[PDB]
This record gives C-alpha cells, structure tokens and sequence, in this order.
C-alpha cells in the first residue's frame, strides 16, 4: 500500500539521528575542558 | 594525594578520540539516509 | 474474453509490488542506525 | 569480550547497499506493470 | 541475458575486498607490538 | 643468549611497511570496482 499522509521510514530516520547526535556534545565538552567530571550530572560520589 | 586524585577526574586523551570519529562518521551515514527516506514517495505520481 | 467487471491483471500487479516493497523499510532502517538488530522480531536469542 | 559482542550484533555495510538498490529496481518495474495493466482493458470500448 | 534478482558480479567483489581486507589487521598490530609473534596462531615452537 | 633469542622473534621494521602499502592501495581498488558493480545493472530499466 502506497499513502502520502504519513511517512514512517521518513519519521524513524529522524529518530535515529538526534539519538546518535545526543552524544557528541557531551566528547566535545569534555575533550576541550580536559577533565572527565564537569557536573553532578556525570558521576555521584567523584565530586564529593 | 595529588596523584592519587588525577584517578578519578582527568580524561584519558588516546580513548577520547575514537568516540568523536564514530560519532561523526554515523551522523553523515544518517543524514544521506534521512534524505533518500524523504525522497522515497515521489513514485507515486507515475500512477495518476 | 472480455471482462470489464474485473481485472485479474490489475489484482495481481499490486500483490506483487506490495511485497516487493515491504522490505524495504527493514533495509533503510538497519542502514541508518547501524545495528543488524533493532527489536525482537529479528532474532530471539543474539539481543539477549 | 568487546570484540567477540560485535560479530552477531552489527551491520555488514558492503551488503546491505546492493539490496537497497535491488529493491529500487524491483519497485519502478512493477510501477511502470501496474500502469500498463489498468491500461490494457481499454480496447473493448473500440468494439461497441 | 539481463537478470535484476541476482548479480554475481557484485557477489563476488565482496569477497575478494574481504580477502583482501583480512590481512591488515594483523600486519598493524605486529607493527604496533613491535614482536613477531604475539600468540600461538603465528608459530607453534618459536613461543616455547 | 640474549642475541641468540632476538633473530626469531623482533618484528623487521624494513619489510612490513611495503605490505602495508600494498595492502593499502587494494583496498581503494577493490571499493571503487564494488560501486561500479553495484551500479552496473541499472541499464535494463532504458528497455521497459
């Protein structure tokens, strides 16, 4: 069956590129600061 | 102490690298993609 | 003899290209994200 | 163990590419079919 | 005679690339090493 | 001894670079002949 109203391919492909782009901030920042513990976010106990 | 503390907070230069090539190479793999999804339904036209 | 009612052709061709089509959803998807499985309908036991 | 997790989980990317363009072949052919099919019952009209 | 289900041509160039392809891994790592024989895959009495 | 261990197992910096060279140039080669391939069948389509 062909439609036009929605595109599933077209909606997954959208998905998987935020999803495998999320990550690329987070090397970035902490391969420029040079330190691996930037906010409480990251690790619980390091900080402390 | 002072060396004893580097353990657990600075960040390892040689593993850090092969994050951002993977990265970047599965970001373009992605985008060529979106763009064929998005192009899939002009086939339809034909039929009318 | 001729038949107008119905197309027997016209039937067959759309069963034909309907299977045709359906994987290439599953293809486009396993390319974009990288990863040969995505849910259990592929496999039972490699997920695990 | 990293190594040996990747051999049942990954994509072969030299494979995947001859099916994505034998399934777009496929699709055009039973596209350009179908038309001609829903074409074809015209000539009885020539009889009346 | 032309065919679309079946190509032999590109069935075939995968495997010669694969073959190809498979001994670089091992040159690399011996010229990472630095040593000849880093398990018994190489040699059976040199390790001995 | 020492020298005697040395002849049998240090890796020859001399010979391996040429395999990797050789083995570097076959691998672009056998990539651009597998897209040439996969591109070859397009051609049948000009006949319907």
């Amino acid at each position: 069956a062909q439609v036009i109203n929605t595109n599933t391919m077209s909606l997954n492909a959208q998905r998987n590129l935020s999803t495998s782009g999320s990550s690329l901030a987070t090397t970035i920042q902490r391969l420029s600061s040079g330190s691996r513990i930037n906010s409480a976010k990251d690790d619980a106990a390091g900080l402390a | 102490l002072s060396a004893s503390r580097s353990r657990i907070k600075d960040t390892d230069f040689a593993k850090e690298t092969a994050e951002l090539t993977r990265t970047q190479i599965l970001q373009q793999a992605g985008t060529a993609m979106l763009a064929q999804a998005n192009q899939v339904p002009q086939g339809v036209l034909s039929l009318l």
